């Protein structure tokens, strides 16, 4: 707090050597006056765009290593100011954002909120429920302000109106604007404004003489005092009710579910006539994963139906909803056999339910149906013909074994250019790469062997 | 409102609109951010069914009916209303040797109002900077 | 043919050309325009003991425009009465005593209570090696009655000063004094919520009621709302009615088909064939 | 409506095996038939296109149908699942 | 500038004139002066284009890349304008 | 309803009398209120 534009291009000024001191890095955009957080003489933002990602192929040169390596050296030799470098996420948004809003119910002194606002970040901090770190309070800063104090005695015995009193402090400190100029084919502005000598020293303030109503200069000292206190830099209004933004998370280890529910309850403790509201991020779009039983539900019902549909019985698609799990298992292995994989070398292994292994896995998912489809369909016809279970099981499997295999193994074999891509959204196509490949070899490998026996197994109890 | 510090700021100007601010139709969330560098927003975030066409006429509505409350200061600055997403597309580094940074603020307004904002796809151009004023740089000692 | 969203903002667009003209009173004080049907929902009657109207009105205005027109389907809140303002009695016999006048007053309101914003010390442009950045603060927005009573009218030459204190009855008052509200006799306070032309009845004030259970956590404490008005519960009574005379239909037809088909087997199945046949109506009215 | 979102893409060339599952499983039963009937290529097709046919339109209709539910929700994860979701639909509704 | 200079703040009964060019330091400056942006630290002043909610990423940056292609033939000369952020070549990159 | 007609000849405000706005603020602000400025009441800009 209380930086200026020097200091603040002082400290671009060693990010742009620092980040001039990473060969991944083409060029550095830095600019002074806004960040995140908020704007003014301390704020300021830097874009380090890289070079081509063919260029950057080696263990430290994604962006997060950068980050990480930028962020390191800012810490370490960044003086006067806290730099950190972040990396921008993939879709929602265009870091990860926890935004509470903790509003006054009640008209209680900004103090007093900012003060149950640092004891909510405080208790959430001490408990267990809202998981450690990632505790920042968002917003901006606490700045030391100047207080000019007016005893309207003194406006009344020699002073002035407070209305000269604004003219006067706001012309000679955040200029005037009094009227429009031509200049060049277009109309400009003009604005006055103090010198830099005047409006920049703290006991200058005073220093001003206002116009007394007799055509006399007055100065600040003979009526006003000048109290060096201090004040927020951004207000926050929340739906109308004055807030604050404070952070905690509960990530890649524990769920939101129970963090998100004590915080209510810790919002009730302080005060009782406070509250709270969410904002945020892509991390919020990130929750919509708890829809799952919804999206199966209708899945299987569809499934379950068309297959009923067309092959006129209850029977086979009970044999064909039996083997959606087979494909689960491979899907669910080879997501965890690379994050086995990744974690031993030199990478850190991040892959994970995400949205990616959701849609791959509903293709699995049906490619699996196909199959048990084929099989099952057959076997449907061959028991018509007084063809025993276990045999017409096996006739069935005997001749649908090599079709399986071509249109499976020419798929299988078609996602691993993308179980081995590289380069711009490589996690996406890596993420769909593994999900769907481990899931539909174990999955065909698995169904395969087990789908005869299924038909054996219902059609023997149905 | 050049002179507000951020509760001046928030009261005075951002307040006033706020208040008018959820007669808006969809209005699902608002916030408002005052700070001590003169300027002041108030976002306002509808329900997904996208139409901003409705929603960002609607706002300038109640702001039409709330000008006029609003400081002298910031009457004569005028209060702007946009359909923004914030995220940045790309940026246009404009780079000279004759010219000067005040210089090419001038030019770059030449160039990107007609035009840059003419097209398809683009609801906002923020230039980095500020056109050029006639500045007047008194002297408070030679006053008295 | 409805299109409340063209028509509304083609309003305020002449409206918008209009201002100007409009008498200098009527600028300040602002034209509205409003998509509004006429018809009331509900009323949400506040009553209190430790409160009274005039305060009530002060609250009800805090849980009203942040939370109460949010609400989906509402496009209009009416509040019964007006929220409270600095309220200046000038009495016209002290105002001739003095050799003063209503202009005397009103602009020493207006020189003596004014929004000022000072700047900032090391601005920019600033010096070289400048090192602090800080606003500066001015009050010049009086507060209280007290603050407006001690309001100089008039300084005479000899150090005294007349005030408004002298003049005038100053304090807290509302802005009109003109609607009276009573629940069963009692001076109560009632917000009417109206419905936008996209308004429902039983979702709307289900979401008012519901939104203003919570409101109430908040509340300054003997403070309670009554929904006495409310055609939400004329809809509740027709889905009660639907469900009642659809089982009375359904188990009637039942038995005439029973008492002559005379068995249960033949007629189970037109009993199971009306849901069916009626859920597939219900399809059709939610796609239309 | 919809502009080329990365995940339809995805489907396409995850589904471009499955397009050709269809024709697969026909070319591979006449194949199988021009074995084992081992006749002509017009009447090993009858003989094919005769034992197979309902057999194909079962793996139409069951990866049509456990792939429209995707479609069915709101929101950023919503528009993406729609997206991807209706992309294949089409893709399966012209490969049957 | 000159001519605002010489504008009188007082007229002296002498005939003397207290002009703007005593109080003060008149000229050509900017509206504010807080933002500062540097490519590569060099001052350089960039435009920032951001999307409507109707906006593309390849057809908009195209066109603003082409546009400004065409308007740099007006420039007063020593002008020049670099892309270094651009999310269309992500796109580009896509369809490759 | 019966109301109040106050006819006045401009031969008065020629001779000693007044602009016919000051007589606008008088009877104005004496009889239906008059809108002055905003106040900072509790966290909210009230009327004076």
């Amino acid at each position: 707090a209380g930086a200026t534009k020097e200091r603040t291009d002082a400290t671009l000024a060693q990010v742009t050597q620092l980040a001039k001191s990473i060969p991944e890095i083409e060029n550095i955009i830095t600019v002074s006056g806004f960040s995140f957080s908020g704007s003014g003489q301390n704020m300021a933002m830097g874009f380090a765009i890289f070079k081509d990602w063919n260029e950057r192929t080696a263990s430290g040169s994604d962006a997060v290593a950068v980050a990480g390596k930028l962020t390191g050296m800012m810490m370490g030799t960044l003086k006067d100011g806290f730099g950190i470098a972040v990396v921008p996420p993939p879709i929602l948004e265009l870091g990860s954002g926890l935004s509470i809003n903790l509003q006054d119910r009640n008209n209680t002194g900004h103090t007093a909120l900012l003060a149950k606002r640092n004891e909510l970040i405080q208790k959430m901090r001490a408990s267990g429920l809202f998981d450690p770190s990632t505790v920042r309070a968002g917003g901006l800063e606490d700045s030391p302000q100047l207080k000019i104090d007016i005893n309207r005695a003194a406006a009344a015995a020699q002073g002035i109106s407070f209305a000269d009193i604004r003219t006067a402090l706001a012309s000679a400190l955040s200029s005037s604007y009094v009227s429009d100029f031509p200049n060049q084919g277009r109309l400009q502005r003009v604005m006055v404004q103090a010198d830099e000598d005047a409006r920049m020293q703290p006991a200058d303030i005073l220093n001003l003489t206002v116009p007394n109503k007799s055509g006399v200069a007055v100065p600040l000292s003979t009526i006003a005092t000048v109290s060096w206190e201090n004040g927020t830099e951004q207000s926050v209004r929340f739906n109308g009710y004055p807030s604050m933004k404070l952070s905690a998370s509960p990530a890649t280890g524990v769920s939101t579910g129970q963090a998100m529910e004590a915080v209510q309850k810790m919002v009730d403790e302080l005060g009782g006539g406070y509250s709270f509201e969410w904002g945020g991020q892509s991390s919020e779009e990130a929750k919509g994963g708890s829809q799952t039983l919804i999206l199966y539900g209708l899945a299987v019902a569809a499934v379950f139906l068309v297959l009923a549909a067309l092959y006129e019985s209850w029977s086979i698609p009970l044999a064909v909803i039996l083997v959606i799990p087979l494909g689960l298992i491979g899907a669910a292995a080879g997501v965890t056999g690379r994050n086995l994989f990744e974690g031993l070398l030199g990478s850190v292994p991040s892959f994970a339910n995400d949205i990616y292994f959701q849609v791959g896995f509903v293709t699995v998912m049906g490619l699996s149906a196909k199959n048990a489809i084929l099989i099952i369909e057959f076997a449907k016809d061959l028991q018509a013909q007084g063809k025993s279970a276990v045999e017409a099981a096996l006739e069935a499997a005997r001749l649908r074994f090599r079709p399986i295999i071509m249109t499976s193994f020419a798929f299988i074999l078609g996602v691993v250019p993308l179980y081995i891509a590289a380069g711009a959204s490589s996690a996406s196509q890596r993420a769909i790469g593994t999900t769907v490949f481990w899931g539909m070899l174990v999955g065909t490998l698995l169904s395969v062997f087990l789908v005869p026996l299924f038909y054996v197994v219902v059609r023997k109890f149905f | 409102y050049p002179g507000a510090s951020a509760q001046v700021m928030e009261g005075s100007v951002l307040s006033v609109i706020e208040r008018n601010m959820n007669g808006v139709e969809g209005l699902d969330y608002m916030s408002t951010s005052a700070d001590s560098s003169g300027s002041g927003s108030v976002s306002l975030t509808f329900t997904p069914d996208t139409d901003e066409n409705l929603a960002q006429v609607e706002v300038q509505n109640k702001l039409s009916e709330v000008l006029s409350t609003l400081p002298a200061t910031v009457q004569q600055y005028g209060v702007t209303v946009s359909k923004a997403r914030s995220n940045f597309l790309m940026i246009v580094m404009l780079s000279s040797d004759v010219q000067s940074t005040e210089e090419m603020n001038d030019y770059a307004q030449r160039n990107v109002v007609p035009e840059l904002q003419r097209i398809e796809g683009v609801g906002q151009v923020r230039l980095f900077g500020a056109q050029r004023a006639m500045r007047i740089w008194v002297d408070p000692k030679k006053l008295q | 043919d409805t299109d409340e969203n063209l028509a509304q903002v083609e309003v305020q667009n002449k409206l918008s050309e209009v201002l100007s003209t409009l008498p200098a009173t009527v600028q300040q004080y602002g034209v509205t325009v409003s998509k509004a049907r006429s018809n009331f929902l509900m009323i949400v009657m506040l009553s209190s003991d430790v409160q009274s109207t005039e305060e009530m009105n002060d609250y009800a205005q805090r849980n009203v425009v942040p939370e109460l027109q949010r609400i989906e389907g509402v496009g209009q809140v009416r509040l019964f009465g007006a929220q409270r303002a600095m309220r200046i009695w000038v009495d016209p016999k002290k105002l001739q005593n003095y050799n003063l006048s209503f202009a005397d007053v009103g602009s020493a309101l207006s020189a003596q209570n004014i929004q000022i914003s000072a700047g900032s010390i090391g601005s920019l442009p600033a010096v070289r090696g400048q090192t602090v950045t800080a606003t500066v603060t001015a009050q010049g927005q009086l507060g209280t009655a007290e603050e407006f009573g001690n309001v100089i009218l008039r300084a005479n030459t000899d150090g005294s000063n007349i005030y408004l204190k002298d003049v005038a009855k100053v304090g807290l008052g509302m802005e009109d004094y003109s609607s009276s509200t009573r629940l069963n006799g009692v001076n109560t306070t009632g917000m009417a919520v109206m419905l936008s032309n996209s308004g429902n009845a039983m979702a709307t004030a289900k979401a008012v009621k519901e939104r203003l259970a919570v409101l109430e956590k908040y509340f300054p404490q003997g403070m309670s709302w009554k929904t006495p008005y409310d055609t939400s519960k004329f809809v509740e009574i027709s889905i009660e009615k639907v469900i009642h005379t659809l089982i009375e239909a359904m188990v009637l037809v039942f038995v005439v088909m029973y008492l002559f088909l005379q068995n249960i087997r033949y007629t189970l199945i037109p009993t199971i064939v009306v849901p069916i046949s009626l859920l597939g109506g219900f399809a059709f009215i939610s796609y239309m | 409506g919809m502009s080329i979102n990365v995940l339809t893409m995805f489907a396409m060339i995850l589904v471009i095996g499955i397009v050709v599952d269809d024709a697969i499983v026909v070319v591979e039963n006449v194949e199988r038939i021009m074995a084992g009937e081992g006749l002509p290529p017009k009447e090993a097709t009858k003989k094919a296109m005769g034992q197979i046919s309902g057999a194909v339109i079962g793996i139409t209709a069951v990866l049509i149908s456990v792939f429209v539910p995707l479609a069915m929700f709101s929101g950023a994860a919503g528009n993406i699942y729609k997206q991807f979701a209706l992309t294949m639909a089409s893709s399966i509704a012209f490969s049957a």
